[PDB]
């Protein structure tokens, strides 16, 4: 676990754990009836575009985890052709 | 690369401009919330 | 209210996004898994 490595799964935690709380908050309002008269439409567009950000940003973790895991496989393959043939 | 509507997401923007809320309701919710965080 | 339809738009964009995070994860898990393959 290098830099890299460690620097990506702690900023791809935080982001995680802000998209799980987003949801369930939004999710809860939406739920009951009684829930939604609690909130203003403009609450809704506040939450919505904060999801957004939120999957935005989710989003372009997932793919750079994608990436290294693929040099990963390529090193990996690497090191094989030179000390296994 | 993800796919994602964009047509769908500025019309949930539209229906929420479109849509008002009862002045006096929009109070109520604002008392509520001092009250309930002091 | 919240209205109805507008209720309905949102489940849709969030779905939306979910199936977008869950394939991009389920490409993840396919290298993850040749890893181990070759």
């Amino acid at each position: 676990p290098a830099d890299y490595f460690r620097i990506l799964v702690q900023q791809f935690e935080v982001q995680l754990q802000q998209y799980r709380q987003q949801i369930e908050e939004l999710e809860n309002h939406l739920a009951t009836q009684a829930n939604n008269s609690h909130i203003t439409p403009q609450d809704l567009s506040m939450a919505m575009q904060k999801i957004y950000q939120t999957f935005v940003a989710l989003a372009a973790q997932l793919q750079s985890i994608h990436e290294n895991v693929k040099v990963l496989k390529e090193q990996y393959l690497g090191y094989r052709k030179m000390f296994l043939g | 690369s993800y796919y994602i509507d964009a047509d769908l997401l500025r019309e949930i923007k539209q229906h929420l401009k479109q849509q008002q809320e009862g002045l006096s309701h929009l109070i109520s919710i604002i008392k509520d919330d001092l009250e309930d965080i002091k």
